[PDB]
């Protein structure tokens, strides 16, 4: 009952924490990847 | 022979469930959350807003009774009360102007 | 004269508006009563954010709980919610207050008898015997078969006019007397027999 | 998902003895043996058989199941394939392997589109999950909806199952851009407001999350601009109690907020009032409340632009006056008095003629409310209105029907009246 | 048990579906969109600067 209901709440909280971390993870990963891509694009200008 | 009943009404229909229960009425309310005062509590802040709306509605009803009337909803009632108050103020101002002009007319006629 | 005419027009418009304003406030009174009841329930009963629902416990008649909880759950489901309300039972060592069901005629006698107190959920209810015992004893002190007829006739008019009486208000003593019309009629019949 | 699970039950319950059909040549004999092995990959994992370790063996069996066209035969295998992508113990790798191998991906494509409605839903689910340009091409105005939805309901029986396939495409931005070229956008906005489901939030949430991704795509933003009742769809999502469902409607609205469209929503649908109503609505998510405050800030910037138009008397010119918050507001009205009196109340005089005759009683009422603002600031402005006959119209207009027209006309009659007699 | 356990499982399913499919999905998709836009917003300026340097050369 109360313990059974608490498990769903704990799972929801864990999923919320994962989603919160996903923002920073995606931001940093995209920043690095697009830095590499922009470096390649700037190299293209040299060619 | 009554007995305890424990249930949970989801917030998606908590107000609807409360209204449906109050349509007939079977179980008395508990008192667990009453120790937190009208200060926030579970929904006492919402209860405070509802009480303010009810006070506005009561003021409107008292004004209507004083006017001899016959007896989102809270917002509409407040708007109607404000309109009635404005109409009464306009009527009072016009009556005062009429009284002043009548006094001036009487004084000028006597002169 | 112009200012008086303007004031009269404004007063007429205000009265016309108030004619419907009072009609709206008639139902707004019940709306405010329901809002106050919901507010009292919210301030008295807590809730669980984890359950995302208002939860608690309270006394309810078992016969009533056999249908009332199911009806509430069905209404909650019909309220377009993802799931209806619960109907689970609860247990505790405390003895909740309870009241025996009151009939239309037995209500007055039950209220008169209950002025001494209450009992457990299904404990002794002396009102059952006293509903007839009090007429069975008060008759002797006023036994005269020329006045009991008058008392019954006086009670009879109250019973007949009950349809209009239930709407129109009366004097506080008159209202208290009208509240026990059936009991008065029974006592008058017993007095006539005595 | 429970909805995926209920469809997955119908198939895995009903049994299909391939080897009898294989003798009839309906299915390959090796494929028939493979189909039993693919379903029992979990049993092989319990036995620790080497077959469970190899993704290719299950992928070959999945390809044979994909080839079968009959819905019952395909479902008894497609449901197992859907379970395999869900369960690590049975054929967890095969789903990624099937996409990697050209033949297995082609077999899923053959299963996709033309198939039994239960099988078509199952096939259009495994193909959608990464573990594709061909999948984007398979998407069309009818889509898998011509079978996943209530028409040809079979087991999937649900527009949301078709919407789930659309939501999967939303994840690939180019595929969403391709889906923008496809029509059904007007149907999608009404469909997003799905009201009937086991969970009310589930019915509209899947459409809502996809709508936020749709806002990001610029071609889909152009499609969104064409779509109408966007405020009504958002309002129905706001009406839905679940905070997350409303938050997705709010997140999409904030991400795609166009100041012009938002101002139009504020002027007609009271979007700023709706932001106040968002605070009035209970919201579990902090972000949803934060978004409502953000919406009011953006609405306030739009109101400042509206105030400049009100002083410019842009509505006066069009004779297409509407209530707006700034014109009613006193501080804006005090500045507006001088702007309305451009030269001897020339701009006001045009409004006075519009007040005397208007396309709508409410439009005349809007002019009367503006006249009450100007009359309060300057008594002489009312005298010009009397010359325009607006004052004469006001007294009859109070008698005239319509709540807005009567209330504004009564205010105009009293506004003149207070000043005539002192 | 019975109605009680049915309500419990319904509450669990509703909570998981509201938190995951409606909310957590919204945060994830917002994060993905921010990842798409934000660094390209600086890549454009870097490209403009590179073009200016190439023009000077």
């Amino acid at each position: 009952g109360i313990q059974q209901l608490l498990a769903a709440e704990q799972e929801a909280q864990h999923i919320v924490a994962a989603a919160r971390n996903a923002k920073m993870a995606r931001l940093r990963q995209a920043k690095e990847e697009a830095e590499r891509e922009i470096a390649e694009h700037r190299a293209q200008v040299e060619r | 022979p009554m007995q305890l009943v424990q249930i949970i009404i989801p917030i998606e229909s908590a107000h609807l469930t409360v209204s449906y229960l109050g349509e007939l009425g079977l179980l008395q309310f508990k008192d667990l959350n009453s120790e937190k005062s009208p200060f926030q509590r579970t929904y006492a802040a919402q209860i405070k807003k509802c009480a303010e709306m009810a006070r506005k509605l009561r003021f409107f009803k008292e004004q209507m009774l004083k006017a001899g009337i016959l007896s989102d909803l809270e917002v509409k009632l407040g708007d109607l009360e404000a309109e009635l108050v404005e109409i009464n103020a306009n009527g009072d101002k016009l009556q005062r102007a009429h009284s002043e002009l009548v006094e001036y007319k009487l004084v000028l006629q006597k002169a | 004269s112009e200012l008086k005419t303007t004031l009269d027009a404004g007063l007429l418009h205000r009265g016309n508006l108030l004619q419907t304003i009072g009609d709206q406030f008639e139902q707004w009174n019940l709306l405010v009563k329901r809002e106050k009841s919901i507010y009292h329930t919210l301030n008295m009963l807590s809730l669980d954010v984890t359950k995302k629902c208002l939860v608690g416990e309270g006394w309810s008649p078992v016969f009533a709980t056999k249908q009332i909880q199911d009806a509430l759950e069905r209404a909650a489901f019909d309220s377009n919610s993802q799931v209806g309300a619960i109907f689970q039972v609860l247990h505790t060592k405390e003895s909740p207050p309870t009241y025996f069901r009151t009939n239309k005629f037995t209500s007055a006698f039950q209220e008169i008898v209950d002025a001494y107190g209450v009992a457990k959920y299904r404990e002794a209810n002396p009102g059952v015997f006293t509903i007839v015992t009090f007429p069975f004893l008060f008759a002797v002190m006023f036994g005269d078969w020329g006045h009991g007829i008058c008392l019954l006739l006086g009670t009879l008019v109250l019973i007949v006019r009950e349809k209009k009486l239930a709407s129109q208000k009366l004097d506080d003593i008159t209202d208290m007397t009208f509240g026990g019309r059936y009991v008065i009629l029974m006592m008058a019949l017993f007095s006539i027999y005595t | 998902m429970d909805h995926a699970e209920l469809t997955t039950e119908q198939v895995l319950k009903r049994d299909i003895p391939w080897e009898t059909y294989m003798t009839t040549k309906l299915i390959s004999g090796t494929g028939l043996q493979l189909l039993r092995r693919y379903d029992n990959r979990s049993e092989s994992h319990r036995a620790q058989l080497l077959d469970d370790d190899g993704p290719s063996y299950v992928r070959v069996f999945v390809s044979i199941l994909r080839d079968i066209y009959k819905e019952e035969t395909v479902e008894y295998v497609l449901a197992l394939i859907d379970e395999m992508l869900t369960a690590n113990p049975k054929r967890a790798r095969l789903f990624h392997d099937k996409s990697l191998a050209s033949e297995d991906t082609y077999e899923p494509f053959l299963r996709l589109l033309w198939k039994g409605n239960w099988f078509i839903q199952e096939k259009s689910c495994k193909i959608l999950a990464s573990i594709t340009t061909i999948d984007d091409v398979l998407k069309l105005l009818v889509e898998w909806l011509c079978a996943q939805l209530k028409k040809p309901s079979h087991p999937s029986r649900g527009v949301p199952v078709a919407i789930n396939c659309l939501a999967a495409l939303l994840k690939e931005p180019m595929v969403r851009s391709s889906f923008v070229q496809a029509d059904g956008v007007k149907l999608l906005t009404p469909l997003i407001s799905p009201a009937s489901t086991q969970q009310s939030i589930q019915l509209l949430y899947e459409t809502c999350l996809c709508v936020w991704l749709l806002s990001y795509y610029e071609p889909a933003v152009e499609y969104l601009a064409t779509t109408r009742t966007l405020p009504r769809l958002i309002d129905v999502v706001k009406s839905s109690t679940k905070e997350k469902v409303v938050r997705v409607v709010v997140l999409i609205l904030r991400n795609l907020l166009p100041k012009g469209n938002f101002a139009a929503q504020m002027i007609d649908l009271g979007l700023p009032q709706v932001v106040q109503s968002l605070k009035a609505q209970a919201w579990s998510d902090e972000d949803l409340l934060e978004g409502l405050n953000q919406l009011e800030e953006g609405l306030k910037d739009n109101i400042k632009r509206l105030s400049s138009f009100d002083k410019y008397k842009q509505e006066v010119l069009l004779g297409h006056l509407d209530w707006s918050p700034m014109h009613k507001d006193p501080l804006f009205w005090r500045d507006n008095i001088t702007n309305f009196e451009e030269n001897d109340f020339q701009i006001l005089r045009v409004l006075l003629t519009i007040l005397d005759t208007s396309s709508d009683p409410r439009a005349l009422a809007v002019a009367c409310f503006d006249l009450s603002q100007f009359i309060q600031y300057h008594p002489a402005g009312r005298v010009i209105v009397t010359d325009l006959k607006a004052k004469e119209r006001v007294m009859k207009l109070m008698n005239h029907e319509n709540t807005e027209v009567t209330k504004s006309a009564l205010l105009c009659i009293q506004r003149l009246f207070l000043g005539a007699k002192y | 048990n019975d109605a009680d356990v049915s309500k419990q499982i319904q509450q669990m399913v509703r909570f998981i579906r509201q938190e995951a499919e409606e909310k957590a999905n919204e945060i994830s998709v917002s994060a993905e969109e921010e990842f798409n836009i934000e660094k390209l917003q600086l890549v454009e300026a870097e490209k403009k600067k590179i073009r200016q340097e190439y023009e000077r050369k």
